[PDB]
């Protein structure tokens, strides 16, 4: 039972690395 | 340019000037360009005619007259424009507006604005108040 212990280990190492991982001047004044 | 103002100013100053005017040439002494302003209610200090004459002799006419009303009506404006230009960004109206509510309404707005240029735009600055939204778009 120890393939399912190191697993397990595996997978939550795993997801605590997943976890753990311009305009112009004038079209300024125009879009305001 | 003299497009930022209406029919109904410029009928109006011509209304203040050919009430005050000389002769109909439409000219005024430098007393009279301060008598023809505050015939109209705005009341401006000494200082503020004193920089007008030197940016135009003696003689005051008509399109001087107009461009000295349109730079004094446009600054105010340019400086006002931008808060009711954000009202509609915001339901209440205090200045806070939803991040999640502005990228329907922004990409939307007619200046062909796709959606790169929005997502630049909130990236480069939850609910972000008015003053910052002026301090994001004169940059």
């Amino acid at each position: 039972x120890x393939x399912x212990x190191x697993x397990x280990x595996x997978x939550x190492x795993x997801x605590x690395x997943x976890x753990x991982x311009l305009l112009s001047k004038q079209r300024r004044r125009a879009v305001v | 340019m003299a497009d930022q103002l209406t029919e109904e100013q410029i009928a109006e100053f011509k209304e203040a000037f050919s009430l005050f005017d000389k002769d109909g040439d439409g000219t005024i002494t430098t007393k009279a360009l301060g008598t023809v302003m505050r015939s109209l209610g705005q009341n401006p200090t000494e200082a503020e005619l004193q920089d007008m004459i030197n940016e135009v002799n003696g003689t005051i006419d008509f399109p001087a007259f107009l461009t000295m009303m349109a730079r004094k009506m446009k600054d105010t404006d340019s400086e006002e424009e931008i808060r009711e230009a954000f009202r509609v960004f915001d339901k209440d109206g205090n200045g806070y507006i939803s991040a999640a509510a502005l990228r329907h309404v922004m990409t939307n707005l007619g200046e062909k604005l796709t959606d790169e240029e929005v997502d630049e735009m909130i990236r480069e600055a939850g609910q972000v108040n008015y003053e910052a939204f002026v301090q994001m778009m004169t940059a």
